[PDB]
């Protein structure tokens, strides 16, 4: 479908890797600025989460990692790229657990 | 692209193609790694050519 | 353990933590860039080991032996510019 | 000397090896049903994209008319009526869903 | 841009010096193999055990014999072959994950 073919974000891990960075956060979302700001840094946590892998130290293949809610309330000084790395890497490793 | 044995497994040879420009013997060389960019520009070498 | 007690570090500091995609070339580990902000021209380049983050002087060759770094080092190099 | 079985060398037994093989040995759904309610929204979203791609093509269907007209660039058709029939169809959604909960 | 080679290693060996006195040379060793052959991928393991990665085991075999006899002339512990392996899903997440 339209948007799901328009939010593609990466692959991981790096490029020709088997995964895919996808998001859908419902749209309605006003801070458009602070998710472009956001999505430079968890592009990375992204790649490191899926080149070593939670189940064992290994790459992952053929897994979609479709992006569902992100809040934030605070303005741009509280979002540390360090801060929210291994978060994403973290909800990464734990999505693909529970599948 | 590639690196080959002297006679002896003491030192390699580079296999190189030369794109452009001219190369001697002495001459300094800085040499970009396989992931070199603006971003990481820590890759850098400098090298002589014996 | 200790890597993620660095990584809650930098995380406090408003640092960022970048793996660089490459491993060293006598020690085999993974080499690791920390930039304070969008500037890069500032930017720490520094490897894991023993529970120690070594660190190499800018401009030296690979061959020159890595000297130890702290994290009020740290602190104190990337608060003054 | 053969597959881990064997001695060495026959010289210093009473022996001459000669191994033999045995010849007795025994060979022997999802539960929260959000992510569903989220994907039906989401591809609500993607309807409303296409709609807003058709309202699109109108809008260049209503561009060629003007200059038609004018024969007798490029212009959108509607700005913000598009978003009230957006609202209509909102409202008709609604009722689908809710008419898709009571059926359950 | 990097060689885009016609296949992957999926091919694992682990190594070893005889006697850990001459784990440096070993060290060398496979520096030098890591040098001469493109899909050779050295690894250190939170054990301190060391892997190789080649293609097959005719390509691992002449990696070991390189390693033994051409750079470091030690004499090593090779363990046995093992493969690749590689992590998946394959039914939908039962919950959300935050």
């Amino acid at each position: 479908d339209l948007l799901a073919s328009r939010s593609i974000w990466a692959f991981g891990p790096d490029d020709r890797g088997t995964n895919i960075l996808r998001d859908d956060t419902l749209s309605t979302d006003v801070d458009k600025n602070v998710l472009n700001s956001v999505k430079e840094y968890i592009k990375q946590g992204f790649q490191w989460g899926t080149r070593e892998g939670p189940l064992c130290d290994e790459t992952i293949r053929n897994v979609n990692f479709r992006l569902m809610d992100v809040v934030l309330a605070p303005e741009q000084i509280y979002r540390g790229g360090g801060q929210i790395i291994p978060t994403a890497r973290r909800v990464c490793y734990s999505s693909f657990l529970t599948a | 692209t590639k690196l080959y044995n002297t006679v002896d497994a003491n030192n390699f040879y580079a296999f190189a193609r030369v794109y452009s420009g001219q190369v001697k013997k002495g001459q300094k060389v800085k040499v970009l790694g396989e992931n070199y960019s603006l971003e990481d520009e820590e890759d850098m070498v400098v090298a002589h050519i014996a | 353990s200790f890597r993620e007690l660095v990584e809650e570090f930098c995380a406090e500091n408003s640092l960022l933590f970048v793996p660089l995609r490459r491993s060293h070339l006598s020690t085999g580990s993974a080499l690791f860039r920390i930039s304070t902000q969008a500037s890069k021209a500032r930017g720490i380049t520094v490897y894991l080991r023993n529970d120690i983050i070594w660190k190499k002087s800018p401009g030296a060759s690979e061959d020159t032996p890595y000297d130890p770094i702290g994290f009020n080092e740290i602190l104190l190099m990337f608060n003054n510019n | 000397s053969y597959n881990g079985i064997g001695l060495p060398t026959p010289r210093g037994s009473g022996t001459n090896g000669y191994v033999m093989r045995n010849l007795s040995h025994v060979k022997k759904v999802q539960d929260p049903s959000i992510s569903e309610h989220e994907c039906r929204r989401q591809i609500e979203s993607k309807l409303l994209l296409y709609r807003e791609q058709l309202l699109e093509e109108v809008s260049s269907q209503h561009s060629t008319d003007a200059a038609a007209s004018d024969s007798n660039s490029k212009t959108k058709s509607l700005d913000e009526a598009d978003v009230e029939i957006l609202v209509q169809k909102y409202r008709e959604q609604l009722l689908k869903e809710l008419q898709l909960q009571k059926s359950t | 841009r990097p060689i885009a080679h016609m296949s992957e290693s999926v091919f694992k060996v682990a190594v070893e010096p005889h006697n850990p006195s001459e784990l440096p040379k070993l060290l060398d060793g496979l520096r030098k193999t890591n040098k001469s052959y493109p899909l050779s991928i050295t690894k250190v393991e939170e054990s301190g055990e060391h892997t190789i990665f080649g293609t097959g085991e005719m390509y691992m075999d002449c990696l070991l014999y390189d390693l033994r006899t051409l750079y470091s002339e030690i004499e090593i512990r090779v363990s046995d072959p093992v493969a690749r392996f590689c992590e998946t899903a394959v039914d939908t997440s039962s919950i959300k994950c935050f």
